[PDB]
């Protein structure tokens, strides 16, 4: 998956 | 004006193949708040691409919901540009949102793909933000 979420 | 409810802005990252630290674009004002593009390498490996909002402010009362389209421009054919969309409530504890694995690093840096030229890659954000709360009382 594209790893959606906060930069951390 | 800076009170506009939406805007599209770009940030061109130079010496891209050599990117090691997180890079931040100048601010674009929408709803009178500073929005920025954040790019970083993730695991060379993948392209980290996030949208940041009002991160410098020490305020803890603000919030702004927005939808956005994060796109990496393909200079050879814009129909080949790659984009993903997000929907997020930005506030002091969650001031940015995006994708740590937006695109494969090998693909964006592939000279035959059309995303990189002279080791430069252009990022674009189209943000549509709702009226903020806890800011302009
Ligand atoms: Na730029
Ligand atoms: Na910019
Ligand atoms: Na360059
Ligand atoms: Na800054
Ligand atoms: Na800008
Ligand atoms: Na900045
Ligand atoms: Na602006
Ligand atoms: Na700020
Ligand atoms: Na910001
Ligand atoms: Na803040
Ligand atoms: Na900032
Ligand atoms: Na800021
Ligand atoms: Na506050
Ligand atoms: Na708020
Ligand atoms: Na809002
Ligand atoms: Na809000
Ligand atoms: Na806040
Ligand atoms: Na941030
Ligand atoms: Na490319
Ligand atoms: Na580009
Ligand atoms: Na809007």
């Amino acid at each position: 998956d594209p790893g959606e979420g906060p930069s951390t | 004006t800076s009170w506009r409810s939406e805007a599209t802005f770009q940030f061109t990252v130079e010496r891209f193949s050599r990117l090691s630290e997180s890079v931040l674009s100048p601010p674009c004002f929408v709803r009178n708040l500073p929005w920025k593009i954040m790019v970083m390498p993730r695991f060379q490996k993948s392209v980290g691409f996030f949208l940041q909002c009002n991160a410098e402010s020490d305020s803890t009362s603000w919030s702004c919901h927005a939808q956005a389209v994060l796109k990496i421009i393909n200079y050879r054919d814009d129909e080949k540009s790659f984009s993903r969309r997000i929907s997020h409530l930005f506030f002091h504890k969650e001031n940015d949102w995006g994708f740590s694995n937006f695109m494969a690093w090998s693909e964006v840096t592939d000279p035959e793909k059309g995303f990189i030229d002279d080791d430069k890659v252009t990022f674009e954000v189209f943000v549509q933000a709702d009226a903020p709360h806890g800011v302009a009382w």
